[PDB]
């Protein structure tokens, strides 16, 4: 969950771009 | 469980799209 | 400073990333 | 949020209102 | 949204990063 | 690319055209 | 190749800044 | 093999510059 | 110190946002 | 030693604030 | 290109991140 | 720095002047 936190930073950035106007949810 | 799925293997774009609203 | 596009999501992750959050533009 | 924070300015504390 | 400078490279890495890509501004 | 995507807009799918 | 993917995100960002107008190539 | 070289040790700037065009 | 370098990239970005007008210092 | 403290556990915001000027 | 806000800090980390640095806006 | 690099332009080499 430290390598994962960092990875979380990358995921929400990927989701920002993938989802666009729909937006997303993020939740460990 | 996006952390569980996608910080384990390299998820695809269609995979990341399941967390879109 | 103005938090826009990708930087707003990064700011959201700095504050809520342990506890999750929702990002809904409209 | 994109008005609260992109258009107008916002703190990191105001952002805490958007968490789960 | 407009993908400019560093964010265009990040968008390129989201799509092509498994398979590589070229970034040539001019 | 910087016209396709910075100047004009582009999708992530249009970006798939630039990969190897 | 998951820690590396994340690392790849950092590298192309470093190359964006290092190369400038010349640009770069990235390829695993 | 930039992943191989530069996700192993901390590459230098001159090292990263070999992948410029 | 490679996983840490990457982590350093995340920290100075977190500090950029946390500190604001005061600014920060970063030092391994 | 921010690398030592904060690349080990998930530091808090108040924790990261000790490195503000 | 212009290095502003978060991107200036990232540029600083690309150059000084091994050896540390200070970021002081004013 | 934010004048040297945001307002006016700067290199990565000019940035080396800000390190420790
Ligand atoms: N198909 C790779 C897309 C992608 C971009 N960034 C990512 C981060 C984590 C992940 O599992 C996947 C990704
Ligand atoms: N000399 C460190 C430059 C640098 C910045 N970001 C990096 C990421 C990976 C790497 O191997 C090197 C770097
Ligand atoms: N409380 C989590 C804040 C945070 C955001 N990014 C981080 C990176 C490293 C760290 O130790 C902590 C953080
Ligand atoms: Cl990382
Ligand atoms: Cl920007
Ligand atoms: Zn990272
Ligand atoms: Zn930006």
């Amino acid at each position: 969950f430290v390598n994962q936190h960092l990875c979380g930073s990358h995921l929400v950035e990927a989701l920002y771009l993938v989802c666009g106007e729909r937006g997303f949810f993020y939740t460990p | 469980g996006i952390v569980e799925q996608c910080c384990t293997s390299i998820c695809s774009l269609y995979q990341l799209e399941n967390y879109c609203n």
